[PDB]
């Protein structure tokens, strides 16, 4: 029945520079929360108790503030390692609230991204249904809106929309969309196309095509 | 809106404060017939403590001046012969004082103008010689009499005051009053006993409790809380020592309240600095009086005040549990060392006899002090007759209806394990009414007459079924809630017109023709300064009419009193004649006053006659010949030979007697 | 009775 | 239902330096985002930076990684580009772009007219 | 050292029941509280449950609490947690940490430490079967020249586990692997695209194994250029 908040959902910031992350708690816990860092895929690790109390084993660079019913989490100088999700914990009730779990990115260039289609293969006739794709590659951040139309025709709840995580040779990411019809809905109009829009070009990229 | 039912609430509290006064004093005309009696059988009337209260009154109205009458009874020598005593202090006799402050000049005023505020006509008894009967407020009887119920017919109010507080609706005022009404003979006995102390001093203690609540309720504070809530503590401590005990109930219920987080730190320092205030003022105007001090009330205060003032020291703990233990091992922990502290470890004084109750109650503790009080019935366990009229009237049922619904809302609102230290949880006014109704009705079924208490709260907390927040908000609509609401009162006065009707056709008797022989021959063949001893409410009364001086009396709960009526009470053990009457002459008595029937075997209930008690305090003398029974000898015989260092100098119709002490 | 009684 | 203008001008020098300014006009910038946009003969079309918010991280094209520093006032809804050490390759228009979704997916509808700086 | 190990994840039907365990090494059980953290696909980590084994204490949370059931022992030095109903989005990874016993929580809970490894459980209502591997092949009319890209969609695939190899591992350049995605079915789909290099796309037919250890399947399927 607590509400443990976290506003800056996404942060990007470079190595080496100053990073804060704020915590907001609805009621007034005194001293109940604790800051966790968990990598990908991997456990949770205790960082800081008590918003003032180091745990023994993190570098000492990490710091924690209290103001209020106002916390926050500060790394002086950001390094490779920490590099993962950090969660936000309450622990002066019985129902224990996490926040809402902050990610720390790799500030760097943008990249355009390499757009490409990919029609439906020789073998879609015979499965019982049609998959046409959408991919691009080499894009920074996140922020990426790919549009499916058919002759000017809004589609919503059918795409599959697929992001990977940041890659390990440049630091990019990769995205990729898929749309699947049927027998009947694959001899209709002819005109298939699909439109990206991304922060590193000025307007979208369309790819029109017949089937 | 806002201001109209402000308004009809105050004008209801005002009209139902006069209808309890016109109704006490209804019932109090029926019982004793004050209307045809004389003077001297008005004082007759006022039996055994009523009698000993009643005659400082009288001593200051007919002094010379009132300083000089406040003298006399501040340095009083009748009272307890041998010594001098300050009974104003050791008795409580405030109102006392008050009421003769104020009756001297209204009568000296009324007397300048010629106002006849008092008539007289002669009333013919029969045989015996016709009286003088005065009925008016120039009378001194009823000028007492209606100064005792205009203080008590407040009650009414306060009750309503507090029905409406603790349900927001004028619903619930009306359900308090009602239940009062139709209970009012369990709840109060201020229309038979007027001049008893707890006539005067609970409306002070209940306006104490409603002004309590309000200011809970809407979380005050300031000087002038704390000036309202001394304005009624200090007269309720003045008057009846036992009130002290009382404002104890009430703190333990204050602090388990406080302890929940339900009373905000700044009213709990007025509440608590109002408390210091009235206690200090009450010490004071008491003369300093010892037994006020290692109570259970100052001891609870300074607990209560160290708990609040190290609240904030503890509001990082965040599990109530600990909290809650922890505060009340503390609050337990000083207010027992420091009663044992005072007490044990210094012997100032104190007033142990509820303590000594308790115990002969549940251990095998016998005692003659105790078997005086445990063998009256006013101090053994409540009836179940009781119990069976209270839940007749459905005012039981109600209360425990309504105490179910309050912790079921009360479980189902509150975090029970984890407590947030800057929140107030709502609803601190009516948990301190539960908790000091449930303190109430322990303290009224283990000792009976302790009832004064828990009836008006019972009467308050049945006032719950009108709160809308409890019993469903707006699930319950507001057609279906007024609807409802009517057909619980309708269903009480079903069950409550027939109490009214059997408590207002009972018609006292008003005979007592033995006593004033008695008390013409003690005037007329005894000298002003003859010293009388015998059972103590008879010494009230022998003090109260022919002003003679006394040695005992029926006010027990000081000290050096035990002493007195132990040794007084004597001639009715087994010890040698000789003996008793070396007692009564180091004593210094004159005379001794008893009844035939203070020497009668009774064997239905054994050790509760004179002649069992004093087998237990006095093993070593059984197997002799029982004083009593020359007692009897001699007064029917007619010849006192065989006790030859008495002699019996009155006896009509074998009921008085009266031993000279040669 | 030593004391008064509730009647 | 929006508008936007900029400043400044002339005939810039090579290794100067410069401080365009761009502000909106009659509604407020903290909701949306603000890019900044080149147009250059040749190869037009092309995005310089983009901000979110109020500063939690600004980006930029790869071309001006560090050569220019964006500040920006909401009080005064202004904002401010400054540029050093200019090469004679950044002969383009400049365009101060506002997006009207929510989402920062980019979604640039008003170009304006822009600033010209023209090298030599 | 101490330690916390949780074992009994996997697949189950929704509305089963399921009895998992969590064993310490080290610290002795009932000298302090241990509770249990969910994280669902995508999610935060979700307080579950706890227990402190001193005197007798469990607790739930409020949207899990009529199913979830704790029992802990002392000598064993473990405890025991058993679910049913279980629903369509209870699926996730678990984690068991430890804390200071409740009836010492006197200012509060103290901070997780000693985190456990987690056991993943997913509740599915599709059987057990193979992929489906499906060429991938770029346009024509589509940057024809420059960059091109080809891959291979596995689909109607399930458990999750299927991993990609690529041209027994010749080629790590351009290469990239998305998440898997679930349709509303309940069943799995998957792509695997490389961006070949110019030139004809290399002039080779690329390959792509699927790997399902379930089923074993590691067909090897081919990708031409339309």
């Amino acid at each position: 029945d607590i509400q443990m908040t976290q506003s800056p959902s996404s942060l990007s910031a470079s190595v080496g520079d100053r990073v804060t992350i704020t915590c907001r708690a609805s009621q007034s816990v005194s001293s109940a929360v604790a800051w966790y860092q968990q990598k990908p895929g991997k456990a949770p690790k205790l960082l800081i108790y008590s918003a003032s109390s180091l745990y023994s084993g993190v570098p000492s660079r990490f710091s924690g503030s209290r103001s209020g019913t106002d916390f926050t989490l500060t790394i002086s100088s950001l390094q490779p390692e920490d590099f993962a999700t950090y969660y936000c914990q309450q622990g002066a009730s019985e129902p224990i609230t996490f926040g809402q779990g902050t990610k720390v990115e790799i500030k760097r260039t943008v990249a355009a991204p390499s757009v490409f289609i990919f029609p439906p293969s020789d073998s879609q006739l015979k499965s019982g249904t049609a998959s046409v794709v959408c991919l691009l590659n080499n894009f920074y951040p996140r922020e990426a809106k790919v549009q499916w139309k058919v002759d000017n025709a809004l589609q919503s709840g059918n795409s599959q929309e697929s992001v990977t995580e940041q890659d390990s040779k440049d630091s990019t990411y990769s995205l990729s969309s898929t749309l699947t019809l049927s027998k009947a809905d694959y001899e209709k109009h002819k005109v298939y196309a699909c439109e990206v829009t991304h922060q590193g070009l000025s307007s979208p990229v369309t790819k029109s095509f017949n089937r | 809106y806002s201001q109209t039912w402000l308004a009809s609430v105050v004008i209801i509290g005002l009209l139902v404060g006069y209808i309890n006064y016109q109704h006490v004093y209804t019932l109090f005309e029926n019982d004793k017939h004050f209307s045809h009696l004389a003077d001297f059988e008005r004082e007759m009337a006022y039996r055994t403590e009523m009698g000993l209260y009643y005659s400082y009154y009288k001593t200051i109205i007919n002094a010379p001046s009132f300083l000089e009458g406040v003298q006399e009874i501040t340095h009083d020598t009748v009272t307890e012969h041998g010594h001098e005593i300050n009974t104003l202090n050791r008795f409580n006799l405030y109102p006392e004082v008050i009421l003769a402050f104020l009756y001297r000049p209204f009568r000296a005023f009324a007397k300048s103008a010629n106002w006849q505020i008092e008539l007289c006509w002669q009333v013919n008894r029969g045989e015996l010689r016709p009286v003088e009967s005065c009925e008016g407020i120039g009378n001194p009887h009823y000028f007492y009499i209606t100064g005792v119920f205009i203080v008590a017919g407040t009650v009414a109010s306060s009750i309503f005051y507090l029905g409406v507080l603790v349900s927001d609706s004028i619903f619930g005022g009306f359900l308090s009053v009602l239940c009062f009404a139709f209970n009012h003979g369990e709840a109060t006995r201020v229309q038979w006993t007027p001049p008893l102390r707890e006539s005067f001093a609970f409306p002070f203690i209940i306006g104490h409790i409603a002004i309590l609540t309000f200011v809970i309720k809407y979380k005050k504070s300031g000087h002038s809380m704390i000036l309202l809530l001394t304005s009624m503590a200090v007269p309720a401590l003045l008057f009846w020592q036992f009130t002290q005990f009382a404002f104890f109930t009430q703190i333990c219920s204050i602090f388990l309240a406080f302890s929940l987080d339900l009373i905000p730190f700044s009213t709990a320092k007025t509440v608590i600095h109002s408390h210091i205030i009235s206690f200090l003022i009450g010490f004071l105007l008491l003369f300093g009086n010892e037994m006020m001090i290692t109570a259970l009330y100052f001891p609870s205060i300074l607990a209560l005040g160290m708990i609040i003032y190290i609240s904030p020291l503890l509001s990082n703990l965040k599990f109530r549990p600990a909290y809650v233990l922890f505060l009340a091992i503390i609050f337990a922990s000083i207010t027992l060392g420091l009663k044992i502290g005072l007490s044990k470890g210094l012997g100032i004084e104190d007033d142990a006899h509820i303590f000594d109750i308790l115990r002969s109650k549940f251990t095998s503790f016998a005692n003659f002090h105790t078997r005086l009080y445990t063998c009256s019935a006013e101090f053994d366990f409540i009836q179940y007759s009781t119990i069976e009229k209270l839940c007749g009237t459905l005012l039981i049922p109600l209360a425990l209806i309504s105490l179910v619904t309050f912790v079921f809302n009360f479980v189902k609102n509150t975090n029970l394990l984890w407590r947030n230290s800057e929140e107030i949880g709502e609803n601190g006014e009516i948990l301190y009414n539960v908790v000091q109704l449930c303190c109430s009705t322990v303290m009224a079924f283990l000792i009976m007459r302790l009832k004064l208490f828990m009836t008006p709260h019972l009467c308050i907390v049945a006032a719950l079924f009108a709160n809308s927040k409890l019993l469903g908000g707006d699930r319950i609509s507001k057609t279906i809630r007024v609807s409802a609401l009517v057909g619980v009162i309708a269903i009480l006065f079903y069950r409550g017109i027939p109490n009214i009707r059997q408590q207002l056709n009972v018609k006292g008797e008003y005979s007592n023709p033995d006593q004033e022989m008695l008390f013409d021959w003690i005037q007329h063949n005894t000298k002003q300064d003859a010293v009388f001893a015998g059972t103590m409410p008879v010494m009230a009364n022998v003090k109260l009419t022919t002003l003679r001086p006394i040695v005992n009396h029926p006010h027990y709960e000081h000290v050096g009193i035990r002493e007195r009526t132990l040794k007084v009470y004597s001639m009715f053990s087994k010890k040698p004649i000789a003996e008793v009457h070396k007692i009564m002459k180091e004593m210094g008595v004159n005379y001794f006053v008893f009844q035939l029937m203070n020497c009668s075997n009774d064997e239905r209930r054994p050790e509760c006659v004179y002649r069992g008690m004093w087998d237990e305090e006095d093993p070593k003398n059984s197997g002799r010949t029982a004083l009593c029974d020359l007692w009897i000898l001699a007064a029917n015989s007619k010849d006192n030979s065989r006790i030859a260092p008495f002699k019996i100098v009155y006896n009509a119709n074998r009921n008085y007697i009266v031993l000279k002490i040669l | 009775g030593s004391w008064a009684k509730w009647s | 239902q929006v508008q936007l203008q900029e400043s400044g001008g002339g005939l810039v020098q090579p290794g100067g330096s410069l401080r365009l300014s761009c502000a909106a006009s009659g509604r407020t910038i903290s909701r949306y985002a603000m890019s900044w946009f080149r147009q250059a003969p040749g190869k037009e079309r092309e995005f310089v930076a983009v901000a979110r918010r109020s500063g939690d991280g600004a980006f930029y094209a790869d071309s001006v990684q560090g050569r220019f520093t964006v500040s920006r006032d909401d009080a005064k809804n202004t904002v401010y580009l400054q540029m050093n050490s200019l090469k004679p390759e950044d002969t383009a228009v400049y365009y101060c772009a506002i997006d009207s979704d929510t989402f920062y997916s980019g979604s640039y509808d008003y170009w304006g007219q822009g600033t010209q700086v023209t090298v030599s | 050292e101490v330690q916390l190990v949780e074992s009994g994840g996997g697949l189950v039907q929704p509305g089963g029941s399921l009895r998992l365990s969590c064993a310490a090494s080290g610290f002795n059980i009932s000298s302090s509280s241990i509770h249990w953290v969910r994280q669902a696909p995508g999610k935060g980590l979700e307080w579950v449950a706890s227990i402190s084994s001193s005197y007798g204490y469990t607790s739930y949370a409020d949207s899990v609490k009529g199913r979830f059931t704790i029992s802990a022992d002392t000598s064993k030095n473990t405890a025991y947690l058993q679910m049913n109903s279980l629903r369509a989005e209870d699926t996730a990874v678990y984690y068991c940490a430890r804390s200071s016993s409740v009836y010492w929580s006197w200012w509060g809970y103290s901070a997780f430490d000693y985190w456990g490894q987690g056991t993943l459980v997913t509740v599915s209502s599709a059987s057990t079967k193979g992929p489906s591997v499906f060429p991938l092949a770029p346009s024509s009319k589509s940057t024809s020249g420059g960059t091109a890209a080809l891959g291979c969609l596995v689909k109607d695939y399930f458990p999750e586990p299927v991993t990609v190899s690529w041209n027994s591992g010749a080629l790590t350049s351009g290469v990239h692997t998305f998440p898997a995605v679930l349709q509303s079915s309940g069943l799995y789909s998957l792509s695997s695209v490389v961006t070949v290099p110019s030139s004809s796309l290399g002039t080779q037919t690329y390959i792509c194994n699927v790997n399902h250890k379930p089923s074993n399947t590691k067909v090897d399927k081919k990708v031409e250029p339309k």
